[PDB]
């Protein structure tokens, strides 16, 4: 648990569901398999710099 | 934008400028979605009828990613009061969806809890705009970004000369001459977390530009999520 150690190891959002931690992303991304990363779904995801 | 650097290519793609009938850019904004733009409520006054330009980095040399849009519906927060600048926030519904391409993209809205606990607890955030660059100077022609550190709430309240409601927040420098300025309102204040940016505030006000002892007040977006949310459904 602990969304306090290092954001729970999540890529973006973080939630301490009861005993453990649960990650999530903003509209546009999708939670990877590891349930910690965030994966886009469009060429232009929010928050990303268009480089 | 006093001091600060210069927004390079696709380095501030969420930046949006509100233009007047004279085509002049008078305020800022933040692209939340292809249809919705986040801005300051008090900006809906320095113009009778305005439009919103996006994907523009230089207001002189014609690039290519620019694009103008028309407000279909303005959504001013009822509770706003020019008398206090409280609830300085509005959301603009565009008629034509915005087309994301280089120098054009939406910024992420965070969760209220997570955000306040991880994004405003950070050391700094980003503010950008076409605004004045020396309090007395003229409106800038190039879009620029300024890394501004967060200000201790208490220090904030003490340094001010006005009531800092729960709806606003402090960010900037005490002595350093760096801080937003004229025509920079509505602008975006974003906070970076792992290379992805989140909307952590609207450009609201301040007592001058870069004035020593004084800071720059930002509309605490975090405290307006649910509104902005059921706002992007029009309300
Ligand atoms: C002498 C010139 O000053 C004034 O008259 C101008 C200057 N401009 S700016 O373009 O230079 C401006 C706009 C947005 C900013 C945003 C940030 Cl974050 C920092 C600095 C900013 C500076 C704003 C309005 N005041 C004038 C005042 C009017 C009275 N004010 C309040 C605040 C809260 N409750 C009740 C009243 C604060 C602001
Ligand atoms: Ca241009």
């Amino acid at each position: 648990k602990l969304c306090s150690l290092d954001n729970g190891d999540c890529d973006q959002f973080c939630h301490e569901e009861q005993n453990s931690v649960v990650c999530s992303c903003a509209r546009g991304y999708t939670l990877a398999d590891n349930g910690k990363a965030c994966i886009p779904t469009g060429p232009y995801p929010c928050g990303k710099q268009t480089l | 934008i006093v001091g600060g650097q210069e927004c390079k290519d696709g380095e501030c793609p969420w930046q949006a400028l509100l233009i007047n009938e004279e085509n002049e850019g008078f305020c800022g904004g933040t692209i939340l979605s292809e249809f919705y733009i986040l801005t300051a409520a008090h900006c809906l006054y320095q113009a009778k009828r305005f439009k919103v330009r996006v994907g523009d980095r230089n207001t002189e040399q014609e690039e290519g990613g620019e694009a103008v849009h028309e407000v279909e519906v303005v959504i001013k927060h009822n509770r706003f009061t020019k008398e206090t600048y409280d609830f300085d926030i509005a959301v603009l519904r565009l008629k034509t969806p915005i087309t994301f391409r280089m120098n054009v993209a939406p910024a992420c809205l965070p969760e209220r809890d997570w955000a306040e606990s991880t994004l405003m607890t950070q050391k700094t955030g980003i503010v950008s705009g076409f605004g004045r660059t020396h309090e007395k100077g003229r409106q800038s022609t190039r879009l620029k970004m300024l890394e501004v550190p967060y200000v201790d709430r208490n220090s904030c309240k003490l340094s001010s000369s006005f009531i800092i409601t729960q709806n606003m927040f402090c960010a900037g420098y005490d002595t350093k001459q760096e801080d937003a300025c004229q025509g920079d309102s509505g602008g975006p204040h974003v906070t970076r977390f792992k290379d992805t940016y989140f909307v952590t505030g609207i450009v609201s006000w301040g007592e001058g530009c870069a004035r020593k002892g004084k800071y720059g007040i930002y509309t605490k977006v975090t405290a307006f999520l649910k509104w902005i949310d059921r706002s992007m459904k029009t309300r």
